[PDB]
């Protein structure tokens, strides 16, 4: 029943329904710049849609009733794994990353279904495009192998290709000095185990990399530490934008026909997120693969289709 | 446990032919996209020589 | 067959098909062409990952009436098309004396059939 | 008759033409635009020499579609020398494999 | 040495199975490696025309 | 736009029915433009570098193919002076004809192109050109039965099996060899149209049908490469089980439905004394039975080994419908009891 | 026909059934099948026993069927050692190839048509290839399917291709109707490539000198449900047919015999001393049921009263046996997870009641009398030698090395020392001691009066 080619057929159009403020924002930052809290003014403020960062078990937030799964369920990757031992034999980092990276090609996807979809304005921390941002910090640290970083462009290249760029990106920029002292205020106790270098670099890789091509694709405003806690003051710049800058304005109804057929069929949206490349860490063997799949067959509402699962209590089975 | 394929019998049947030879041993497997990469910037807009006569 | 007289082309069961015999309802060929309905019936929910014997019954019995629809006239078509190939076949003899002789059958008291000793 | 023999040879070194690529489609295309003319005019030939009146239709109608084949044909190589540039059949190969 | 490692083991399946394995691995190589240039494809195609209507003459 | 590609595919139906309705030996080419002319589009609808390649290299051929078509027609014209839909009175002209044919079909060394286009282009559109072009030339080969050349029709048969069956067991993506494979199922089909035409149309349904089942499976698992369709055991392993069960299927084991044609096909040939030719082509379809199972061997008869994101593929489902599915997989695998059907066709 | 559709039946039974119940459930109908099963043997005289149009029984299928009806329970609690890890639609599924399988081989030896004799005499295959290379162990069970499936295509084909051939020229192919309308074969050359493609299909199923490497790369790798069901009742499904197939094959049969039965007389020495030396277990059975299943070949070529009697009682016996020693492969096999034959040695000092069930199994197929498998071997060796005395020499010189690696497998095992290092046999379970009980008693208990066993000739 969901908008499909007979909807469009039938009058199911998406250009009419986008307005001024049918606007998705990505904020940015460093390792706790206090970015996720300017997402939350922004969307509230112009009644945009707040997206949280996508942790390891984000998908499991749009799966089910919504809670974390198991970590060996959902992942068998730690992110306190990776705090710890970066240079761990097992090749947690990268299970970090790419896992990472679907995550937030999901959260990027059901930010633009609901986008096209009904129109009002979509915020969520991060994105895609500042994803492979962490990935170069990384293997800038060891934390990686090289052939980590030749499957992670491959795979981004594929998959974020046929996407387009968010209308505003904005970016709050909090020196590593400050950015340490917030970190170690936390009191988190896997957040210690950090390296300064580490944190130069990934800073290092926003502004030489991210910014800069991202500023020809969309709007990019590049805003001071101090500036952000002026909630009112990041909103009327981003009220009041060209947003004329990218492939965003010449999209017509067929192109955005694409988009949402794309968007709304799940499956084909991390469809090449399992690219066959058969990386040592990568891979997961035969016996861990059926025992970890066969695990997830009994989890409550797994076994079968939404809605049909005998033991959440969906009723009406002999006739669903 | 009976013996399952591993990484190393996967790459029997994993690249461009599973049963290679000289002649095929320089192809490359399809991108999995199916889509080839644009290649070398082919815009060459000739020059025009306006004036002075 | 795609030329013999007085057909109509296009046209399924015609009006001289119906002289014949119907087949029953409990005709093995059809039942069985139930059962595909049947089959055809619970696959469809291991695809869609549903209960593949308790899910909806209603494509499970819709599943086994189209079957069993499309069957029966086909199964009545199994028969015109070979009773017309038999109709046919023995009218071409009884026209045609020359070409099928009777020869005068017989005994094997006449017959010399020779024996291959085997050891 | 003899006129019917040079028209009939117009098809066959036509149809060498046509699949036989040198250097570039357009040559061929265009071989396979003019393979029709020889069949126009030898479909033509007939129909005048037999007085078959109502069979002058297809010279017309071939011409339809034959031409109709060229305009798609051409409309086709625009889309190669964009991604491929030029028109060369000998670099049409990107799908070696 | 001999009714094992050389018939069984060796020769009677060299023989039969891995011979007539080999005869379709020998040269299905270029039966699927073509170069795929439309000049290769299309010549071809004449040959196969000749060879149809003119020397083998299925016509005559 | 949604709206116009309905329309195009029905043009490419239309086409087709223009062709098997027809009388006059014109509008049987006319038909062959509106599968061709409508064609194009559909099979560069994600414009790719590799659709544009397919598409050229499908539009060269099927050109040639046709326009060779009209003077085969013209020569019968010249020396019959008929236009109706009946045996040709002209040897020469008819032999051109099917070359033309077969180069539609891909039969000959013609069959190049098949497999170079099925590559380039998509899987839905794959299918398409799989299962529906090849009823055009059917009609037509299904028409001129009569005075067919014994010698040229199973000349081109037996290499359509043989090239077809032999490269098979050589190529990694699953597109190519299908490809492959129909060039295999189209010799079958061939080589018994000169003796009987009825069991051509049962090998053809009995075909097509087998068509659509794994290549609409291929759709619903997204599949291009062999380690890609190994994966699909760890989500829905049940639609890896038909993927076998279909691969044995097209080898054509009993009681699987595969079984129909080779069954079927050999039967008249030998009512027909030729009896050397029917073995050949039995034994030499071992040759696409190894590929079968090298693909159900990859796929569904043992592990293969996943990816980590992989896990994440079981918390989504599939949003697909994928109409027909469950009927064609049983039409494809459980018919050989219902054998005397070919009457029907008959 | 009252057995076929309770053999249908069970495929509900197990698909269905609770999750531990599916092995209990499906064990007592296949017990309970085999009373049905065990009115087969019942039977008229000299004519067949015929109920149906499409299904007919005999002398000579009678004991096929009652071995695989009779069979399925063995290896259901067969299977019951490393199916236990695997889930449950698995597990479900296992059942249902092993019940898919009954259904067929249930079906040929009734079958009155020859070519619903091949349709469902090849359709035992897809069955066959699930099983080996599903749920096979090793590493090279990939490579046995290939072997196993191609080899028996090869044969099988051109067999399809005269089987209609002779469907126009005669009209019909029913068992009855071309033993009544019989034709002698005239010595055309024509008529040999028919003689030749119409015994080749079963000569494959049917181990010969040089078509038998599928015979050590299928039964070696395959799981031991697969193993012995493949060995007892699949080597068989030949055996019908050539003892069938031949009633339209004479006199051409006598002539081109030399060619065949010497191929088996020399091959059948030959693999027996293969025996002699060898270093995998598991290889010993399948060698050793290679020799004798070429044993009933002469047996078949010679046309002899005598040889038919033979061949049917060897063709039961073996597989009885050879079933047996492929449950005693498992169970040393899966105790020491290896399946070298000088690893585990001693082990009669560890399992005394296992050691007796290998005693009797290596001393049955050493085939003492009065057992079924010297009765069926010395009937052979009369026919044999009625149709030359220097038979004796060669058959002889079988049953010389026959005793030899019978003797030798139970010596190297279970006679000798322990090796000390193994530390993990256990006492041995009820399932497999009852499991080589249900394959021993049948065997002798049916000495007394084995007038079942002998054939339709009788
Ligand atoms: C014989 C007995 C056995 C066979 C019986 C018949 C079986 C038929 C099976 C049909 C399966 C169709 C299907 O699901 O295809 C999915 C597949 C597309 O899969 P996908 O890429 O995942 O879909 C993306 C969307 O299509 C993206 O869509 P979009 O946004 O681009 O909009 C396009 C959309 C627009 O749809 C609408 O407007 C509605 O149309 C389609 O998607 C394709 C279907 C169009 C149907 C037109 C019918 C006209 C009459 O489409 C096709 O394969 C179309 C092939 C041509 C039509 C089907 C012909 C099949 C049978 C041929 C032989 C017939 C027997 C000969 C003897
Ligand atoms: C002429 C007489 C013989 C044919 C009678 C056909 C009656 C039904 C007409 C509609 C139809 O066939 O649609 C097929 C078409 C198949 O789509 P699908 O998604 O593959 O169907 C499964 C869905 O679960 C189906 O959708 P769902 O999951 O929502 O389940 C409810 C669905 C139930 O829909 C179905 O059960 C689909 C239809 C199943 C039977 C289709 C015909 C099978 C072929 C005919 C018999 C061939 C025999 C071959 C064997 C012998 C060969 C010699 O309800 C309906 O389709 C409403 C009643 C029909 C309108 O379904 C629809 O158009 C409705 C959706
Ligand atoms: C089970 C295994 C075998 C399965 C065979 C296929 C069964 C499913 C498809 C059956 C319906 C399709 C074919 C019949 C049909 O609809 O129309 C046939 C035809 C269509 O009209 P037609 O006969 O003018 O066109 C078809 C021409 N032939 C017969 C050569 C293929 O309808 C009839 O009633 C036939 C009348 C003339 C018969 C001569
Ligand atoms: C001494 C032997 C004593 C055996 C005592 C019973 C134990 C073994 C029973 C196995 C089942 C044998 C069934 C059988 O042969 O026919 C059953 C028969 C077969 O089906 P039926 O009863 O329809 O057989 C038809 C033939 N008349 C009409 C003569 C009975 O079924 C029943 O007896 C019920
Ligand atoms: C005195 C004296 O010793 O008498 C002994 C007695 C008599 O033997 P008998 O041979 O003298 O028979 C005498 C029969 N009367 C009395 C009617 C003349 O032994 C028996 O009664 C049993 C002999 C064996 C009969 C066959 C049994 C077969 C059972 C098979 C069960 C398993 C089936 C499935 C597996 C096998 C499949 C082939
Ligand atoms: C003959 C059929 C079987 C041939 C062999 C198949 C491959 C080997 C067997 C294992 C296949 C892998 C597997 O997972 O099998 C079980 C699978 C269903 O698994 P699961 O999703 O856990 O089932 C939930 C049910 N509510 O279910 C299946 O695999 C079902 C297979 C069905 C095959 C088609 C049958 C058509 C009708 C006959
Ligand atoms: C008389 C009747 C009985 C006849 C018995 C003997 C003939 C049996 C059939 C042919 C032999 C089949 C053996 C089993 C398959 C096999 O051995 O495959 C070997 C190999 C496997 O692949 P891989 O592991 O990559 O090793 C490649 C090594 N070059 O794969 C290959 O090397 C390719 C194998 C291709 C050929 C096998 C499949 C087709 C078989 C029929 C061929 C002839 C058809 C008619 C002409
Ligand atoms: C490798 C593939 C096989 C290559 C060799 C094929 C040999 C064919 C032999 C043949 O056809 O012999 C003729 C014979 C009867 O011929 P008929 O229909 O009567 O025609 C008039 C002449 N007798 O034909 C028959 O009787 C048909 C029955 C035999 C068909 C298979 C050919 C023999 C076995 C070949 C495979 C052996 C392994
Ligand atoms: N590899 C990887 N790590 C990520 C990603 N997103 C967040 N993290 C990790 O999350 C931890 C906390 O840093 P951030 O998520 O950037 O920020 P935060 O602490 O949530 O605070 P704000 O930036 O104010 O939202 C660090 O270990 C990051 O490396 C991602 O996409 N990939
Ligand atoms: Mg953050």
């Amino acid at each position: 029943l969901q908008y499909g080619p007979l909807a469009f057929v039938l009058g199911e159009r998406t250009t009419r329904k986008l307005t001024e403020t049918s606007k998705v924002i990505t904020v940015d930052g460093n390792i706790c710049s206090g970015k996720g809290r300017l997402a939350r003014e922004i969307a509230e403020k112009l009644g945009l849609r707040h997206f949280p960062e996508a942790g390891i078990h984000y998908a499991d937030s749009t799966t089910g009733d919504g809670k974390p799964l198991d970590v060996q369920l959902s992942g068998n990757c730690s992110l306190e794994k990776f705090y710890d031992d970066p240079k761990s034999n097992d090749g947690n980092s990268y299970r970090l990353q790419s896992w990472l990276y679907a995550s937030r090609l999901l959260q990027y996807a059901d930010a633009l279904e609901h986008l096209l979809s009904t129109g009002q304005g979509v915020v969520l921390e991060r994105s895609i495009y500042s994803d492979f941002v962490f990935l170069e910090a990384m293997y800038r640290q060891g934390f990686i192998r090289k052939q980590c970083v030749e499957h992670y462009n491959e795979v981004k290249k594929v998959t974020a290709c046929e996407y387009l760029p968010p209308h505003v990106v904005v970016y709050v920029d909090v020196p590593v000095p400050e950015i340490q002292s917030r970190i170690q205020k936390k009191g988190n106790p896997h957040e210690m185990k950090i390296t300064a270098a580490y944190l130069q670099d990934i800073e290092n890789a926003y502004k030489k990399t991210f910014l800069p091509e991202m500023s020809e694709k969309c709007e990019v405003l590049q805003y001071s530490a101090r500036e952000a806690e002026d909630a009112e003051k990041v909103v009327e710049d981003i009220e009041y934008l060209k947003c004329d800058k990218g492939p965003w304005p010449d999209q017509d109804d067929r192109t955005f026909h694409r988009l949402r057929m794309l968007v709304q069929n799940k499956l084909e949206v991390l469809n090449y997120t399992t690219i066959p490349v058969y990386l040592p860490e990568i891979t997961i063997g035969a016996h861990q693969s059926d025992r970890v799949f066969q695990k997830f067959t009994e989890l409550p509402g797994r076994k079968y289709s939404p809605g049909y699962n005998e033991d959440v209590g969906d009723k009406w089975i002999w006739l669903k | 446990r009976q013996w399952q394929p591993d990484v190393e019998w996967a790459e029997q049947f994993g690249g461009a032919v599973m049963y290679p030879t000289k002649e095929t041993a320089h192809w490359k497997p399809p991108p999995w996209n199916d889509v080839d990469p644009p290649k070398d910037t082919l815009v060459s807009n000739l020059t025009l020589n306006f004036g002075p006569q | 067959m795609s030329g013999r007289p007085g057909r109509v082309p296009l046209q399924f069961l015609p009006n001289e098909a119906r002289s014949l015999p119907p087949p029953k309802l409990t005709d093995p060929r059809l039942v069985y062409m139930g059962f595909l309905g049947y089959c055809s019936g619970l696959i469809d929910n291991a695809i869609r990952r549903r209960p593949v014997v308790s899910a909806g019954l209603h494509r499970q019995l819709l599943y086994v009436t189209s079957f069993v629809f499309f069957g029966y006239y086909l199964l009545k078509r199994q028969d015109y098309m070979y009773a017309l190939r038999d109709h046919d076949m023995f009218a071409y003899v009884k026209s045609h004396p020359e070409d099928f002789p009777e020869k005068d059958k017989k005994t094997y008291g006449e017959i010399l059939e020779e024996f291959h000793p085997v050891r | 008759p003899l006129v019917y023999m040079n028209i009939i040879m117009a098809f066959a070194i036509a149809l060498a033409g046509l699949l036989m690529y040198r250097s570039h489609l357009m040559s061929s295309l265009l071989c396979l635009e003019g393979m029709m003319l020889s069949l126009f005019i030898m479909s033509t030939l007939i129909i005048l020499n037999t007085h078959f009146t109502l069979a002058n239709m297809m010279p017309i109608i071939l011409l339809v579609f034959a031409a109709c084949e060229a305009a798609l044909g051409l409309s086709l190589l625009v889309m190669v020398s964009n991604t491929y540039g030029t028109d060369y059949v000998q670099n049409l190969n990107l799908l070696q494999c | 040495k001999s009714a094992s490692s050389l018939l069984d083991l060796i020769w009677l399946e060299t023989i039969l199975p891995k011979t007539t394995s080999f005869i379709q691995m020998k040269m299905s190589i270029m039966v699927s490696n073509q170069k795929g240039l439309i000049k290769l494809y299309f010549l071809s195609f004449l040959i196969t025309i000749m060879i149809s209507m003119t020397l083998f003459n299925y016509h005559e | 736009n949604p709206i116009i590609y309905t329309t195009l595919i029905m043009t490419v139906m239309s086409g087709t029915m223009l062709v098997m309705i027809s009388s006059h030996w014109l509008l049987i080419w006319i038909g062959f433009e509106m599968n061709l002319l409508a064609m194009i589009p559909v099979l560069m609808k994600n414009f790719n570098p590799r659709a544009t390649e397919a598409a050229t290299k499908y539009f060269l051929t099927q050109a040639t193919a046709s326009m060779m078509l009209m003077m085969a027609i013209i020569i019968n014209l010249l020396y019959s002076g008929q236009w109706t839909i009946t045996k040709m009175f002209n040897p020469v002209a008819m032999t051109m004809m099917t070359m033309a044919l077969a180069m539609k079909l891909g039969l000959s060394p013609f069959h190049f192109w098949v497999p170079e286009v099925t590559q380039g282009i998509s899987l839905q559109a794959g299918l398409l050109l799989l299962t529906w072009q090849k009823l055009a030339p059917l009609s037509v080969l299904c028409q001129i039965s009569q005075s067919i050349n014994p010698n040229l029709m199973l000349t081109m048969a037996m290499l359509s099996i043989l090239i077809g069956g032999w490269g098979g067991l050589n190529q990694t993506q699953l597109r190519k060899i299908m490809a492959y494979s129909s060039i295999a199922h189209m010799g079958w089909m061939t080589a018994v149209l000169p003796y009987n035409t009825t069991m051509t149309i049962l090998n053809l349904l009995i075909y097509i049908t087998m068509t659509l089942a794994m290549f609409m499976l291929l759709i619903h698992s997204s599949a291009t490469t062999t380690l890609s369709l190994s994966h699909t055991w760890n989500k829905m392993p049940v639609i890896t089980s038909l993927m076998m069960v279909t691969l044995l299927s097209m080898g054509g084991l009993p009681p699987l439905s595969g079984f129909m044609p080779k069954w079927m096909i050999i039967q008249e040939m030998t009512k027909n004394e030729s009896i050397i030719m029917p073995t050949l082509m039995a034994m030499t379809a071992l040759l696409n039975l190894y590929f079968y199972m090298r693909l159900a061997y990859s796929s569904s008869l043992t592990m293969f080994p996943s990816t980590n994101n992989m896990k994440m593929k079981w918390q989504f489902e599939h949003t697909k419908q994928m109409k027909l599915l469950p009927t064609m997989i049983v039409l494809s695998t459980l018919v050989l009891p219902m054998t005397p059907a070919l009457s029907s066709l008959n | 026909l009252k057995i076929i559709i309770p053999t249908t039946m069970l495929l509900p039974m197990t698909w269905m059934s609770k999750h531990n119940m599916i092995w209990i459930n499906a064990t007592v109908h296949s017990l309970l099948i085999s009373l049905i099963s065990l009115s087969l043997l019942n039977q008229l005289g000299e004519n067949s026993l015929n109920f149906s149009l499409t299904f007919f029984s005999d002398s000579l299928s009678a004991p096929l069927l009652v071995l695989t009806t009779w069979l399925l329970p063995l290896m259901l609690m067969a299977s019951q050692s490393h199916l236990s890890k695997e889930t449950t639609t698995r597990k479900k599924l296992y059942i249902t190839m092993l019940i898919l399988l009954q259904l067929f081989l249930i079906m040929t030896f009734t079958a009155t048509e020859l070519i619903l004799f091949y349709i469902l005499f090849e359709a035992t295959l897809v069955p066959t290839l699930i099983i080996i290379t599903r749920w096979g162990n090793q590493t090279e069970r990939l490579n046995a399917g290939l072997y196993f499936l191609f080899y028996t295509l090869a044969g099988s084909l051109p067999l399809l291709v005269a089987l209609v051939y002779i469907q126009n020229t005669t009209g019909s192919l029913n068992f009855l109707i071309i033993h009544y309308w019989s034709h002698p074969l005239s010595n055309s050359w024509s008529n040999i490539f028919m003689w030749l493609a119409c015994i080749m299909a079963f000569m494959v199923k049917m181990p010969l000198y040089g078509l038998h490497l599928w015979l050590p790369k299928a039964h070696v790798e395959a799981p031991i449900a697969g193993s012995m069901v493949l060995a007892a009742v699949l080597l068989k499904l030949g055996g019908y047919g050539m003892m069938r197939i031949t009633t339209i094959l004479n006199p051409l049969t006598n002539y081109m015999a030399y060619p065949f039965l010497m191929l088996s007389m020399w091959g059948m020495i030959m693999t027996s001393s293969i025996c002699l030396r060898q270093t995998d277990l598991k290889s010993l059975i399948a060698y050793s049921s290679v020799s004798h299943m070429a044993l009933v070949i002469v047996a078949i070529m010679i046309q002899t009263p005598w040889s038919f009697m033979g061949a049917t009682a060897l063709m039961i016996a073996h597989g009885l046996t050879s079933s047996m020693l492929f449950c005693l492969a498992n169970t040393n096999y899966e105790r020491v997870h290896s399946r070298t034959m000088i690893l585990a040695r001693g082990l009669q000092t560890l399992l005394p009641l296992m050691a007796t069930w290998w005693l009797m199994a290596s001393l049955t197929n050493l085939a003492l009398p009065p057992s079924i498998n010297l009765i069926g071997e010395l009937f052979i060796i009369t026919a044999s030698f009625s149709w030359s005395n220097i038979t004796i020499i060669l058959m002889g010189m079988n049953m010389m090395i026959t005793a030899l690696y019978s003797l030798y497998m139970l010596i190297t095992t279970q006679r000798g020392k322990y090796t000390h290092h193994i530390n993990n046999i256990k006492a041995s379970f009820t399932r497999e001691n009852a499991l080589m009980a249900l394959h021993i008693l049948p065997l002798l208990l049916l000495t007394l009066n084995p007038k079942m066993i002998l054939g339709p000739l009788y």
